[PDB]
């Protein structure tokens, strides 16, 4: 175990490597293409 | 998760500012929304793109190689340059961090040993190979029946992310042993394998799944299928025998139609 | 208004036909930081003496030409100081400016795309395993005039694609949006301007052996000469390093 | 011992699965992550770029980059110019970013963004009908016809390009992403609103387009996308 | 869980609004219970109906389909078309929303792969076709002994439910090649399977659970034994042979008796 | 590790257990559940609607 | 895991999808049927 | 019993893993630990100490 | 975790006490970094040594015996001096204090006992031997299919550590016997081997992991290949065969080069 | 089970040799060697 109407986030082998897929989503836009303009 | 925009109400609009013309010159995409063309009604809208994120979209753990024991032993270099549609969607990007866990599908039986040997050493050549004595070389034993082998190698870059592409060489300006590409850039090591016992079949399947992805620079998906690893090369040379000698085809797969305006 | 102006210290461009700038990645060019920092040693930062505006030859733009490129920093390994910090120093790092400029006449018709694409692994020619040799990804100013697609293309000595409907890399010319890109448009503008940042996974590297960028224009509509007698039309490229660094002085690696 | 059982996919090897598996080096360190410009979190982003649609694809005109191009001149009559049937696994589409993003996935929804760019030279003039057929309709064969669904209408000067949304009109919720008739699209076309008018007789102009998805765009059902094939060992 | 009502008393009744009359016609069934009829008891009734709840009802896991390895290889076009006794049951309503959980029994040894084809895109037609290798389409290895593979399919509508009846088509009047009913309507996918042993038996057996149902429109159970799949033809033609060659037999569940009131 | 042990049916595959199994295509996003008039949770209210008995049924 | 004298209803798996047989009943009526009426 | 799963990798022997197994020889009591002198914790610090580089090499 | 420390700025210095300068006599290394040397700048280092701690690098599970069963018989005395490759990694220090736990790798099948002999005592010297009945020697019984045999064994020291290397004798003076080394210091036992079935291959793999190491005086690397086990001879005697006896081999590893200064 | 936004270290064989590796680092330094002086 490592860390914690409930949730539990629990890794097994002790290492960040070892988890599974990273679910956890906030960086985004599509601005830096589509719109990659100074003004 | 992040829900796609509702489509919000608009009527019938006179405006001085049109939002339909635009330049395609600036180097931008169009913001034009059904809302700046029609009359729209506001829309409740709760579809999601979470299965297109770069973590779902890459982490289906693919097929990266197949190598045969051939005197009960086997060998293969870690890469994903051997599988076209794997290799296809690493290289919509042109650096890619990730971690990856190996699962290895084998249909042998008995009891199989796979060494990872760290890029810089030599690893075993055959089987009985004093070199399957290790006592740093990470290795994995373990009996086809009943489970199959997984492990995690975490990111081994020499840099903060794997090159897909890369532009230069290994070595200086003269040198005419000169590598371009990114084989010189990393080397993932390679997984050595052999049989303690016989038993089943000589099969042995190398799965991939890359996981904690970073991904960098969007590329134009491949056009064309690989002819070689690590290349880039599309021109396909089919045969050597005779006078089709030195015909190439490029292998795309733009289709076309009888007629523009007609289709 | 579309007037624009861009002093780069002891260089001035100014263009009054012009669309916005492409800021690459929406990312400026930055002097590498201590967090992301590798050597140990304090790096040297030319400024004004190697940031400024190189501008190369000019190539013809005709009818039945398929396009051009050039590799940076390659492009400027022979322009000023610039140049010269690339071969006494191991590493380094920088951003450019690139200013594309073809103006014809209003009775002239044609298309540019001018891409900037990072890590640009061109394709050899064609045939067997060949890495494409180092001599035909260097040259320099230059560039490489693309020629074009044919099974009568010379496939001796390492030599790179020629096709730019495959972006020489073998995917589509027309996703080649994807990168930070412009059209020049002669019936639109006569020129274009994209600053990329410095843009690897690695905090500087050699100048000389890797090619970061790559400048591309393609003729995506071929030049129509209208009314007029002239057929062709220069096209120059001038570009400036932006925030230019250098790390561990050494002897030239020049001959 | 504490009493368990295992159900049925307990032993399985699922390709698609989320698990955690024992990190062979242990206490190996990653090399530092610095900043790269360009971080790209979601494939969707990629689709919502422009990029050109090879309109021109024809038996002569494939391989080359007048595949992307089409001529327009001066007609006493209007035209159908060019049609765009909507699918995602069309030529037409599968080839630009947006349809060879939404090749990997089994069905989509949402709104298209086509733009058209005409190049010609600067006294060149021109209206144009972009009409869209909405879904279950005919091609229409005549711009009585084609004005009767979601169209613009294009002023050509002094701005290069134009853009007419495909707007999502669907029966169901999603669209195949390969063509069927149950989920079919409809049809984009191009036509004359009045003429291209070049200053001089013979004039003769060129139209380019490009796609991107709109931001309500959505795809699901990840697959193997049609668009690479391995017929050899890469060696 | 939801107990039925308990039996109130009634005593002797005299009334002048009879429970007991009304109409047939109106389109409403019988509000009577034995409080109107007979002189009743208070009967503490604790019977439930949870076992005939739509989860429970549709929930048991049938067999959908059998399929059996030829050359080590199978394939499988999801649904439940194919199998009588569970067509039934879903065809006691219109439309259905539910995941599903798909077990494969097999009979087989060694080692199987099953792939999960998404519409839209060509299956493997073959062990060792090369399109078993795939980067994005969802597979599953498991090795027979020791236990039987397991999914869950979420659903895949393109429509809020899956029609079990369409009276439309998916072409226009005057196409030639119109197909009637919920065929076009959606789509599962397929399963493949290929073998990468010899090993054991060649019989797949795919069992599939609905879970989540939703069901919306009570329908009149099937009266006939299903003749195609995907039809509500009940006509079922017995032989081709001869003079009895367009004969046709309904083949329903009704029994007859030798008198009305003397059963 | 923990002690465990594996009582008589925990390897079974009966038809009508009730269990979790891992979700093939993850990330999928179901069709939206609009309002479908009709819904029946209950197949006792099919038993509870009036219908014909073919009291008739003869040769 | 996932969620919550007592009890614990326990996601293995992560999603809504992935898991059994919903138990929770309340919607419920005979009477759009039996009795399908205006007045 | 409780619903379990086995991933891959759980019936593996990893030669680089880190898990807990049966003490044989249970109820063993060590030899005292005393003070010795040179105490390393890290492989590091013998590659932080100087040594001579063969710098003559040759034939 | 440590990380390493980072990289300070440094100007341009004229200094008076020169920290390049030192004497290589006083038995002391050079503290000199970067910032004494050249001008530097501030880099941020989050590099760690955690892979190079006693822990990690001696804690991989090395393979420190092999043994065949003869007649379904094996028998090994448990020692680290068989392999060189563990062996030239626990002699970086003279002391080690360790637990080890202790796989059994063997490609046999059906019924196995291992036998933990503690000194002292005699060991059952074949398969059938009556001292495979034992009540207080500690045995393991394991099915090599499903599962690999593990156990920790403590600390056994009759000290506080291992001697790696002993300068000592057991015996005193005048005794003919004495051994020298660190083979009479201690003994960790040996293991007994048989198979209570025929079944598969005779192979048996010892693979042991130390675990909560304490080591002590740091050692030159063994800088040339072992010759036999408990002795630090490294003359090498490649044949007895003929004129080349009384030649001995040292086997180094120091390679030589054309020049000086042409490197 | 032996002892103890969280972690759990749980030794289910109850013997302290038992337990993995020991990840619990504290003591070091370099000067035992490097600089071994008097003064």
């Amino acid at each position: 175990g490592a860390q914690v109407i409930k949730y539990f986030n629990i890794n097994y082998y002790k290492d960040s490597a070892s988890s599974g897929l990273s679910r956890q989503d906030f960086s985004q836009d599509p601005s830096k293409f589509t719109q990659p303009l100074v003004d | 998760v992040l829900v796609v925009p509702d489509t919000k109400p608009s009527g019938p609009q006179h405006t001085t500012k049109p939002s339909i013309l635009g330049a395609m010159e600036i180097g931008a995409s169009s913001n034009a929304t059904p809302e700046s063309t029609i009359e729209t009604r506001y829309v409740y809208n709760t579809n999601t793109n979470a299965e297109a994120d770069v973590e779902m979209f890459l982490g289906r753990s693919a097929l990266w190689g197949k190598v045969t024991l051939t005197r009960q032993y086997a060998k293969w270099e870690i890469n994903f340059q051997e599988q076209a549609h794997i290799r296809k969607k690493f290289e919509f990007f042109t650096y890619l961090r990730f971690d990856m866990e190996v699962t290895i599908v084998t249909n042998n039986k008995g009891l199989m040993q796979i060494m990872f040997v760290p890029p810089g050493i030599d690893h075993p050549e055959t089987h009985d190979d004093r070199k399957w004595d290790s006592a740093s070389n990470p290795s994995v034993f373990f009996q086809p029946k009943s489970g199959f082998p997984r492990f995690t190698i975490p990111f081994t870059g020499l840099a903060s992310a794997y090159y897909m592409f890369y532009d230069g060489y290994d070595k200086p300006k003269g040198s005419d042993n000169n590598e371009y590409g990114i084989a010189p850039t990393n080397d993932m090591g390679l997984l050595c394998f052999r049989t303690l016992d016989n038993s089943g079949g000589n099969d042995v399947k190398i799965y991939v799944k890359p996981k904690h992805i970073t991904a960098w620079v969007p590329r134009p998906p491949r056009a064309t299928q690989y002819t070689h690893k690590y290349s880039t090369n599309y021109h396909y040379k089919p045969n050597s025998s005779g006078p089709d000698e030195h015909v190439l085809k490029d292998r795309h797969f733009i289709k076309t139609r009888p007629l523009i305006s007609s289709a | 208004d579309r007037l624009k102006q861009i002093t780069i210290g002891n260089s001035t461009i100014t263009t009054q036909d012009s669309l916005h700038t492409v800021l690459a990645y929406g990312e400026w060019p930055t002097y590498l930081s201590d967090i992301d920092a590798t050597s140990v040693d304090k790096p040297t930062h030319p400024e004004t003496s190697a940031d400024r505006f190189y501008t190369l030859d000019s190539v013809e733009w005709q009818v039945g030409s398929h396009g051009w490129w050039w590799k940076l920093p390659d492009a400027l390994k022979d322009m000023g100081v610039f140049g010269q910090n690339m071969y006494y120093h191991s590493m380094g790092r920088s951003g450019f400016i690139i200013h594309t400029q073809c103006n014809a006449t209003k009775f002239h018709s044609g298309a540019l795309i001018v891409a900037v694409i990072p890590e640009h692994q061109l394709a050899y020619v064609g045939g067997v395993k060949v890495n494409v040799g180092y001599d035909h990804t260097h040259p320099g100013q230059s560039g490489h005039q693309i020629r074009g697609p044919s099974q009568s293309n010379d496939r001796s000595g390492g030599k790179p694609d020629e096709d730019p409907l495959f972006n020489c890399n073998g995917t589509l010319l027309g996703n080649i949006t994807i990168f930070p890109h412009q059209i020049i448009n002669l019936r639109t503008n006569n020129s274009s301007t994209i600053v990329v940042p410095y843009i690897n996974c690695v905090p500087m590297d050699n100048m000389l052996k890797h090619n970061n960028l790559s400048l591309v224009i393609i003729p995506l509509v071929p030049l129509r000469p209208g009314s007029s007698g002239i057929n062709s039309v220069p096209i120059t490229v001038t570009i400036a390093p932006y925030k230019s660094e250098f790390s561990g002085a050494m002897e030239a690696q020049r001959q | 011992g504490l009493p368990t059982r295992l159900p049925s996919g307990s032993q399985q090897f699922m390709t698609t699965e989320d698990e955690q598996s024992p990190n062979i080096l242990p206490g190996f360190h990653p090399s530092k992550k610095i900043h790269i410009p360009g971080m790209i979190t979601n494939v969707m982003h990629m689709a919502r770029v422009d990029s050109f649609i090879p309109i021109n694809n024809i038996q002569g005109e494939v391989g080359k980059v007048s595949m992307y191009y089409i001529t327009v001149t001066k007609k006493t009559v209007t035209e159908r110019i060019l049609v765009l049937p909507l699918e995602m696994s069309n030529t037409l589409f599968a080839t630009t970013l947006l349809g060879e993003v939404l090749n990997y996935y089994a069905n989509w929804s949402g709104s298209i963004t086509i733009t058209f760019m005409c190049v010609c030279d600067a006294f060149s003039t021109g209206k144009f009908l972009v009409a869209y057929t909405p879904p279950g309709g005919k091609l229409p064969e005549d711009r009585k016809q084609a004005m009767l669904g979601v169209h613009i209408i294009w002023d050509l000067g002094l701005q290069s390009s134009c853009t007419i949304v495909v707007p999502w009109i669907s029966s169901g919720f999603y669209r195949r992403t390969k063509a069927d008739s149950f989920t079919h699209g409809g049809y984009v076309s191009l036509w004359y609103q009045t003429a291209f008018v070049p200053p001089v007789s013979g004039g003769t102009g060129s139209i380019l387009a490009t796609c991107s998805a709109c931001p309500d765009m959505s795809v699901r059902m990840l697959r193997d996308s049609p668009m690479m094939e391995q017929k050899n060992e890469l060696q």
